[PDB]
């Protein structure tokens, strides 16, 4: 139990991730946020209002901030990385380091151990000590992070190196000494202390599927803690922080997420997290602290938002006095103040539309086009600064309305952030969404996602009928890794060095695995399905024109799918009963005449009519998906059956699985 | 019973509340209930015992309900905290 | 000259205010039992005011039921950590003011809540308005400005109350 009053600071440009930091200063600390135009700026909010500081000159979008010391002095040095230099500003407008460190497009992340610098980059990592280069790696996969264990409290350096496949490279110098796993793509990662664990050295992680975990990497290899894999609380981790909030003496978990919610772990089992205070913010968390920034004195926390909204939640209440009729006077204060100056600007800016118009805008949309591994729909989601009017989608939580015709979907009301899901098929490669934010001109930003003809893992089980398939003759390994690209979700566009590569994917619809394996001018695409094999033969017969069999497979995929339909016709056949169940439960209490097999379908009438809500579309999938593996696992010999479909669907109608499997093998 | 001459008080199944005092004195047994009278509760001056009808149970040693009904379904288990005779 | 007096819940300890309520010539470390017969010279939110000090057991709250009567100016507080021992003093204004002393004369009338570093609060006015009391109306005052000890808010309701005389 614990309540924070949203009290709301300073709004400043539109920021990235972990872009917001708190200077050490018993009194409230400091501010310090670094806006995209390069507007690093600093506060103190004596009372209610910002006092600026050494508000600099714009330059390229701020990618990362981060506040660090040489010594064991307070560490007080705030380091910026805007578009490939680190510009580095003392606590005040003095800039003292600038190191270039030419690169080629941008950094990621960074981190700042006294002298030490390990700055990331789209693949490439480096490790420089004052403008030296002493290690460089270039992974396989984008990084999303970087950090080095306490190298005081420890002896040696040892760089985590935050994969985009799930996997963290605990390296040391230019070569990975192990790699833990992790579920999901790992997004954040901060030592849960202000040391870095009591217990020698911790590294808590937080991935873009919505997970934390407490990775304790000893020498050779990892010590998993915990976990706080979650169901509701989906949202990418964007920031996380330590901090005793609570009061209770030992720190706690500050996290936040992509879709606002603020959450505090405590850990009263002493040694495992428990949640205890969650709050929604209508946009997306960039960056956490604690600490105070306001009325020293009560522990808040500071909470930078993605369009800039610096807002904090402090536990102290706001209703210090209360006399006679009353309704504060602070509200009138800033009621005030807006008025003003929405008069003035309302001046300026008619005026302004007045020698426009008399005469005669860029921005961001922070999108995110992500698989939901328990489903099998991608949830889309659209961000912008300012609120939307419209969002187009044209194709090959949520207030809105639909926008179908292509479907337009308006936004009601004052609205950043849009989440839609899109459900494709195993098939069907070829996706437009045009933005309209709430400015005047009213400008339209289209974006282009692919969806492409298989969530990817790490490890395959070979025991399983393998239906491989070959292709051969006259590649560039670039051109055949693009080619995969094209056709598979998760694979870096960077031809991966070696000129052989292996990865190893999984449909998520059904657990059936699609290891593909190529060199310079050979592949090997094993399977588990016919479909994905059909598919991959089609796609990359189609990419060239453009530039075996286990005879027990179909039956293992028939096994797998068998339970599906078996509970979507359960399914159909409790709810079709449901109500007239219902009819006789409003009468004679039920106490002594109902079977006990209805008896079963009363209690869970509401989630087995929940579930038939969604039925419809699970069966018409797996008798699409049934009909598309019957008609490839029959085109393979070489046959054409596209006319024994019908009698396909009739056996569906009636599903005697046996009979189904005796119609697969005979005709 | 806590009288501070002694005076033992207790409960009889049928609800009827006996005074039986030290060394068994003979005292009139309070009748002091509606239905039963499972709830005897001390008070720090008193034998408090609740009414099993939803009704506050308040009695003092000489039989005199000194309380009101106070309770809107059957209590259980009463206590009280600190103050004086 | 203008007095003051202050009670508070049972079973708390809450009575530490008066010290901190007092000027910075004497201000007390210890914490401050709410013995009361206080008598010192403080300067308050209008003019160097005069106080009075009573001690809160159920057992013992009945000589702050001895000296209700009286007083120049008055008093308002509770302990708003009570989530419990906060339905008993929901009768001690009736206990107070509905006496007919405190009814009587216009002067200051009003009850204040506190303990707000303490983790558990409720509405600033609290005594007179959060827990359904608010028709003391009647009454020519209202009271506000409530921390805990770290010593705010006793110039809150000090226009209906402070500055009221």
């Amino acid at each position: 139990d614990l309540n924070l009053n949203r009290a709301d600071y300073l709004q400043v440009g539109v920021t990235s991730q972990k872009t917001m930091k708190l200077l050490p200063a018993r009194a409230t600390q400091k501010v310090v946020v670094g806006d995209h135009d390069g507007i690093v700026m600093c506060f103190g909010m004596k009372k209610g209002e910002a006092v600026t500081v050494f508000k600099t000159l714009p330059g390229q979008k701020i990618a990362r901030l981060e506040l660090g010391g040489a010594l064991n002095t307070p560490q007080e040095k705030i380091f910026i990385a805007a578009g490939s230099e680190i510009r580095g500003f003392t606590k005040r407008g003095k800039q003292f380091l600038s190191f270039e460190t030419n690169l080629t497009e941008s950094i990621k992340a960074m981190h700042i151990s006294g002298s030490d610098l390990f700055l990331s980059a789209s693949y490439i990592y480096n490790h420089y000590c004052d403008c030296k280069d002493q290690h460089y790696y270039l992974s396989g996969d984008k990084i999303n992070d970087v950090i080095c264990l306490p190298v005081e409290r420890l002896l040696r350096e040892v760089p985590v190196l935050a994969c985009q496949d799930r996997v963290l490279r605990v390296l040391q110098g230019s070569d990975v000494t192990y790699e833990i796993e992790v579920p999901g793509p790992p997004t954040v990662l901060a030592l849960h202390n202000g040391n870095g664990g009591d217990s020698g050295e911790d590294l808590l992680f937080g991935t873009s599927d919505g997970k934390l975990g407490l990775i304790q990497i000893t020498t050779s290899k990892p010590i998993h803690k915990w976990e706080i894999r979650n169901e509701k609380k989906r949202g990418g981790i964007l920031c996380v922080d330590s901090f005793d909030i609570v009061g209770d003496g030992v720190k706690d978990l500050l996290v936040g997420r992509d879709d606002g919610m603020v959450e505090v772990y405590g850990f009263d089992n002493a040694n495992e997290p428990v949640l205890r205070f969650d709050h929604t913010l209508s946009e997306s968390v960039t960056s956490i602290q604690g600490g105070c920034v306001g009325k020293d004195g009560y522990d808040e926390i500071v909470v930078s938002t993605y369009s800039g909204w610096i807002t904090g939640l402090t536990t102290e209440p706001v209703h210090k006095e209360s006399g006679p009729g009353e309704e504060n006077q602070e509200m009138q204060n800033k009621i005030s103040s807006l008025r003003s100056e929405l008069e003035q600007l309302q001046y300026k800016v008619l005026q302004e539309r007045e020698k426009y118009q008399q005469s005669s805008p860029s921005f961001s949309v922070n999108d995110k086009f992500t698989l939901n591994k328990d489903d099998a729909s991608y949830s889309l989601i659209l961000e912008v600064q300012t609120a939307i009017d419209n969002v187009l989608i044209q194709s090959d939580k949520n207030s809105a309305v639909v926008s179908f015709s292509l479907a337009t979907y308006r936004c009601q009301a004052n609205t950043t952030r849009l989440e839609l899901k899109i459900r494709s098929i195993e098939g069907q490669y070829g996706l437009q969404a045009y933005v309209t934010p709430r400015i005047q001109p009213k400008t339209c930003q289209v974006r282009q996602y692919h969806i492409k003809p298989h969530q990817r893992t790490h490890f395959i089980d070979h025991d399983r009928p393998m239906n491989t398939l070959t292709l051969t003759g006259q590649f560039s390994f670039s051109e055949l890794h693009s080619w995969v690209v094209f056709c598979m979700p998760e694979v870096p566009e960077k031809p991966p060095a070696g000129e052989c590569v292996t990865f190893y994917f999984q449909n998520t619809f059904l657990d059936t695995q699609l290891e593909s394996t190529y060199r310079k001018g050979e592949g090997v695409f094993k399977s588990d399905n016919i479909s994905t094999i059909s598919i991959l033969k089609d796609v990359l017969s189609k990419e060239a024109t453009k530039r075996e069999i286990n005879e027990v497979s179909v039956k293992h995929t028939l096994k797998l799918i068998h339970p599906k339909l078996e509970y979507q016709l359960l399914l159909a056949k409790k709810v079709q009963l449901i109500d007239a169940l219902k009819e006789l439960q409003v009468h004679e209490g039920n106490t002594n005449f109902l079977i006990p097999e209805y008896r079963c379908i009363l209690e869970e009438a509401d989630h087995l009519q929940e579930e038939y809500k969604k039925q419809p579309a699970h069966l018409e999938r797996l008798y699409g998906m049934i009909t598309d593996l019957f008609i490839d696992k029959f085109k393979f010999k070489g046959t054409n059956v596209k006319t024994k479909v019908p009698l396909l669907l009739e056996i569906l109608d009636s599903y005697d699985q046996n009979a189904l499997i005796a119609f697969f093998d005979a005709a | 019973q806590f009288d501070v001459e002694f005076r033992l008080a207790a409960a009889c199944r049928n609800g009827s509340i006996y005074i039986l005092r030290r060394d068994s004195k003979r005292p009139k047994y309070c009748i002091e209930l509606g239905a039963q009278p499972v709830g005897l509760v001390g008070v720090h001056k008193v034998l408090v015992v609740g009414s099993n009808q939803d009704s506050l149970h308040g009695f003092t040693y000489k039989g005199k309900r000194l309380w009101t009904v106070q309770m809107p379904a059957a209590i259980l288990a009463m206590n009280l905290l600190e103050q004086h005779s | 000259e203008v007095h003051v007096l202050c009670l508070g819940l049972d079973n708390s300890g809450k009575t530490t205010i008066i010290n901190k309520l007092k000027p910075s010539n004497a201000q007390s470390q210890d914490i401050v039992p709410t013995i009361g017969f206080s008598i010192q010279k403080f300067k308050s939110s209008s003019l160097s005011f005069t106080v009075f000090d009573m001690s809160g057991q159920g057992r013992y709250r009945n000589l702050w039921e001895h000296y209700y009567k009286e007083g120049q100016a008055i008093i308002f507080v509770i302990d708003s950590s009570d989530k419990l021992r906060m339905v008993v003093a929901k009768e001690e204004l009736r206990t107070l003011l509905n006496h007919p002393d405190i009814k009587h004369r216009r002067i200051p009338i009003l009850f204040f809540a506190n303990k707000m570093d303490l983790r558990d609060a409720l509405t600033s006015v609290k005594v007179s308005q959060l827990l359904c009391l608010e028709d003391i109306k009647d009454k020519p005052w209202h009271i506000c400005a409530s921390d805990a000890i770290k010593g705010e808010g006793l110039q809150e309701g000090v226009d209906w109350l402070q500055d009221q005389i």
